[PDB]
């Protein structure tokens, strides 16, 4: 196969407010084969119970998928989704920033 | 208005196992509304759009028949390729197939897909006229010549001019409220330091349907910038879409930069500029 | 509703 390296972005559905409940997406594209492992954190912890929906793939062949769950925003928590795929040695973390 | 139904096939050939993954999706625009997964529970076609809960278990026994026999069917394929390739039964591979119509807001067909992909690369096609194939190689070639000595063209053509069409139409009355709309962005820009003397001004579009969009940035009086960052579209989630572009200016120049928001909802493009709070 | 067949490679 040709292997292409998963786009990443981790996001919300609402513009977060602190204390405000809300839905974290981590949207990953452009990638193949279609075989992925993504988990969402909280604190460097996994987040138990993640929803994946919106599995297809691109006019380019490539896929993509949506990992996604409840979260409420604080001053404090930290947010990322990891993901692990056949396209890199290591997994690839990337945190949740409320300005993306 | 234009409208589409298409499915998007993946088989997955796993070393060491009997049955490929096997998956189907199907949607009607923007919106996925059914789905098959081999490796589910339970696999069988099931909904993933409210609207089309409305079809009575004869729909929902048939697909998952058909949805099974192409599995099996797709495990065939799979076999045969490893055999064109002479490649080994203990690598993974994998087989896609997107087909479906495209019609006019006169209800006619305007065009039809029917394509796969082996290894995330074109296998073959069937092309525009719906009558003849494109290959990409030797064994393409093969299978190019067996579709014609069957007129496999004809079958996919019936398909595509007639029930495709049809259950586009079905599915567009099922699901006209979410379907037939146009939510038009909501856009705000944001600014975010960047140096010492340098910003990111974000002009960001949420909350629209349909997923097409264009977000233009420019310096006024210039041309639109090419230097410009983007994300894909992206799903939030609730049946709506998210985009953003941004583009880097200097500190204290912020208001010298537009950006635009076109979208099907949007008779007149949204203007846009950072404004201070 | 999906297509009858799908091509035999
Ligand atoms: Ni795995
Ligand atoms: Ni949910
Ligand atoms: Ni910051
Ligand atoms: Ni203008």
């Amino acid at each position: 196969m040709i292997q292409k390296t998963p786009q990443i972005q981790v996001y919300s559905r609402h513009p977060p407010e602190n204390g405000k409940p809300n839905i974290l997406n981590c949207y990953v594209t452009q990638f193949h084969p279609p075989h992925i492992e993504i988990q969402m954190l909280k604190n460097g912890k996994k987040i138990p119970k993640v929803e994946m929906s919106d599995m297809s793939f691109s006019k380019d062949w490539s896929f993509y998928i949506l990992a996604h769950t409840e979260f409420t925003p604080t001053e404090t928590d930290t947010y990322a989704c990891r993901v692990k795929h056949d396209s890199m040695a290591e997994p690839k973390t990337v945190y949740w920033d409320r300005d993306m | 208005s234009p409208h589409s139904l298409r499915y998007f096939t993946t088989a997955v050939s796993r070393p060491g196992l009997g049955e490929p993954r096997f998956i189907i999706v199907g949607y009607v625009d923007d919106t996925q509304f059914v789905r098959f997964d081999s490796d589910a529970e339970n696999p069988r076609m099931e909904p993933r759009a409210r609207w089309i809960e409305q079809e009575g278990p004869e729909y929902w026994e048939r697909e998952t028949w058909k949805a099974r026999d192409m599995g099996r069917n797709f495990r065939v394929n799979l076999r045969t390729l490893l055999g064109y390739y002479n490649q080994s039964n203990d690598e993974s591979h994998t087989l896609q197939w997107m087909y479906g119509c495209d019609v006019g807001p006169d209800g006619r067909l305007l065009r039809g897909y029917c394509q796969e992909a082996y290894d995330g690369q074109d296998y073959i096609s069937l092309n525009e006229d719906l009558r003849s194939w494109t290959a990409n190689d030797i064994a393409s070639q093969i299978s190019k010549h067996k579709s014609e000595a069957v007129d496999e063209a004809h079958q996919q053509r019936a398909y595509l001019q007639g029930p495709c069409v049809e259950w586009l139409h079905r599915y567009l009355r099922l699901g006209n409220e979410t379907l037939q709309r146009s939510d038009p962005p909501k856009a705000h820009v944001t600014h975010h330091p960047r140096s010492e003397d340098e910003v990111t001004l974000r002009c960001w579009a949420l909350g629209f349907y349909p997923a097409d969009i264009t977000l233009t940035w420019q310096l006024n009086g210039e041309e639109l910038t090419q230097d410009m960052e983007l994300v894909e579209t992206r799903p939030a989630g609730d049946g709506t879409f998210q985009k953003w572009a941004a583009v880097v200016v200097p500190l204290g120049k912020e208001q010298y930069y537009t950006c635009h928001v076109y979208h099907e909802g949007l008779p007149e493009p949204l203007t846009l500029r950072w404004e201070p709070p | 509703a999906m297509a009858p067949r799908t091509l035999l490679l």
